[PDB]
C-alpha cells in the first residue's frame, strides 16, 4: 500500500494510515477503565500479572491535585505526555495560582498529538489517554487519542479486551450521573471483572484511583481494594 | 524615564463590592498635558483595575489583559479568571519585565468580586504585590492610607464608601500638585458588574482667616 508508509500522505479514501495504526497501538495495549459522576472520576487499570516473576509498571499517573491520567499503548510516549501535562499544570499554577481546568489541558494535549500528526519526519504519539480531573463545572472524564481528536465521556474503556468492559458500562453508565464515590468504585471493579479473562478477583491485577471536588487525586491501596473485592 | 505619568490610585473594599478612585490627569514633568485620560478600566466580567505611573505602559497592559480576557472568554467552558488570577498574572508580568531591566513603569490597583469572594490588591513597578482591604499607589500611599486605615469599616456602605474615598481623594487634591480636580469612582459588584462614575470635580475650601491674612495687620498681609 503506497499511502501506508507515511504520516502526511492522505490515501485516496481520505485516511491517514499512519494515524490509524498509531490508534492500533492503544487498542493493543493493556486495558484501562475510567468512569465519573457529577463530582468524582474513577481511573482504574487491569494491569496484568504476566508471570510469577515479573511485576507490572505504573500506568495511572497523577498530574495535579485535581487531574489524573491512565495511559494506554507505548508506555514511553505515555510517560512523555504525562510529564508534559504535569509541567503544564505546574506552569498554570505558577502564573495564575489556581487549578488548570481539565477541559483546557485536554485540548492542549490534543494539539500536541495533532502537531505530531501533521509534520513529516514525525509519528503520532501512539498512546491514548483517559484523563479525568476537576473544573468549575465539576469533574470530567476525557479520552485523548493519538490522532488529535479528543472526547468527553461518562465512562470509557480502552486497551486490549475493552469490549468486555464497554458492554458492561453500556448497561450501567446511566446510573453513574449522581452515584456516590463508592458506587463508582464498585462499578469499576465489576467492569474490570468483566474484562478479566481469568475472571479471578484479586487485588494485585487491578489498580484504582479517584479524584473528586474535595478529594485530591490518590491511588487506592492494595489492602483497601482487596477489602472492597472481599465484599 | 517616565514621560507622561499619572498619580495616586486609592482602593477600598466595601460591602457587597469594591470601589476604586483615580483622577483623570496625565502630567508631563510639571505640566498637566492631559486632563481627561480615563485611568480606570474594567477587565473581564469579575475585575476592574486602575493604574498610576507611565500612561503608555498602562495602555500596553490593557492590550495584554484584553488578549488574555478575550482568549479566556472564547473557550466558553464555564470557568473564567476572577480577580485573583488576573492580579497574579499582572504580578508575574510586572516582575518578569523587571527581570529584563525593562520595567512597565506602572503601579496597578486591581480588584473585583467573584463567587461572593471580593478581592483587592496592588502591584508595583518591580513586582511588589499585596492584597488588602484598602490599597493605594503613589501619594495615595502616604496621604490616603492613614485616613483609610483610620476610618475603614468591615461593612462600609456604598455611600459611606464613596464619601470615604472622596475624603481621601480630596486630601490628595489639596496637597499633591500632580493631581487634577477631574476624577472618577469605579464601582464593581456581584451581578451588577463594573460601573465607572462620570467625570466630576470636588468642591474645595480655602476661606480660612489664617490663609486670607498670613500674620495679621491693617497694612502688611
Amino acid at each position: 500500500n503506497q499511502y501506508d508508509t507515511d504520516v502526511t500522505t492522505w490515501s485516496p479514501a481520505g485516511r491517514l494510515f499512519q494515524v490509524e495504526y498509531a490508534m492500533e497501538a492503544v487498542k493493543q495495549g493493556s486495558a484501562a477503565i475510567g468512569l465519573r459522576s457529577k463530582t468524582h472520576v474513577v481511573l482504574a487499570c487491569v494491569n496484568k500479572a504476566q508471570s510469577e516473576l515479573s511485576s507490572h509498571q505504573r500506568k495511572i499517573f497523577k498530574v495535579d491535585d485535581h487531574i489524573g491520567v491512565a495511559i494506554a499503548g507505548l508506555t514511553a510516549d505515555g510517560r512523555v505526555l504525562s510529564r508534559y501535562m504535569r509541567s503544564e499544570c505546574i506552569n498554570y499554577g505558577f502564573t495564575y495560582e489556581s487549578s488548570l481546568p481539565v477541559g483546557r489541558l485536554v485540548v492542549q494535549l490534543a494539539d500536541k498529538a495533532q502537531v505530531c500528526t501533521q509534520r513529516s519526519w514525525k509519528r503520532p504519539y501512539g498512546v491514548g489517554l483517559l484523563v479525568g480531573g476537576l473544573d468549575e463545572s465539576g469533574a470530567h472524564l476525557y479520552y485523548n487519542c493519538p490522532s488529535g481528536n479528543y472526547f468527553e465521556y461518562q465512562a470509557f474503556a480502552i486497551g486490549s479486551r475493552s469490549q468486555a468492559a464497554k458492554t458492561y458500562l453500556e448497561r450501567k453508565f446511566d446510573t453513574f450521573d449522581g452515584a456516590t464515590r463508592d458506587e463508582l468504585i464498585k462499578h469499576a471493579l465489576f467492569s474490570i471483572k468483566e474484562t478479566l479473562q481469568g475472571e479471578k478477583l484479586t487485588s494485585s491485577v487491578c489498580t484504582i484511583s479517584v479524584v473528586g471536588v474535595g478529594e485530591p487525586f490518590q491511588t487506592l491501596d492494595q489492602q483497601m481494594v482487596q477489602d472492597l473485592i472481599n465484599s | 524615564y517616565p514621560y507622561v505619568t499619572g498619580t495616586s490610585v486609592i482602593g477600598i473594599k466595601y460591602k457587597d463590592g469594591i470601589l476604586i478612585a483615580a483622577d483623570m490627569g496625565g502630567s508631563y514633568g510639571s505640566t498637566l498635558r492631559y486632563k481627561s485620560v480615563e485611568r480606570l478600566k474594567g477587565i473581564g466580567k469579575h475585575s476592574l483595575l486602575g493604574a498610576s505611573g507611565e500612561i503608555s505602559d498602562f495602555q500596553e497592559l490593557l492590550r495584554y489583559l484584553d488578549d488574555l480576557i478575550l482568549y479566556d472568554n472564547m473557550w466558553d467552558d464555564g470557568n473564567s479568571f476572577g480577580p485573583k488570577e488576573v492580579h497574579n498574572y499582572l504580578t508575574r508580568v510586572m516582575y518578569n519585565r523587571r527581570n529584563k531591566f525593562n520595567p512597565l513603569w506602572n503601579s496597578l490597583v486591581l480588584g473585583g468580586v467573584k463567587n461572593g469572594q471580593k478581592y483587592l490588591g496592588t502591584v508595583n513597578m518591580i513586582g511588589v504585590h499585596y492584597q488588602d482591604n484598602h490599597v493605594a499607589t503613589g501619594f495615595g500611599n502616604h496621604l490616603a492610607v492613614p485616613i483609610l486605615r483610620d476610618e475603614w469599616k468591615e461593612d462600609l456602605s456604598f455611600e459611606d464608601g464613596v464619601r470615604l474615598l472622596e475624603k481621601c481623594m480630596r486630601v490628595l487634591l489639596y496637597r499633591d500638585r500632580s493631581a487634577v480636580n477631574k476624577l472618577q469612582i469605579a464601582k464593581i459588584t456581584e451581578e451588577g458588574g463594573v460601573t465607572i462614575s462620570p467625570p466630576y470635580s470636588l468642591k474645595t475650601y480655602w476661606e480660612f482667616a489664617a490663609f486670607k491674612n498670613p500674620t495679621a495687620g491693617a497694612e502688611g498681609s
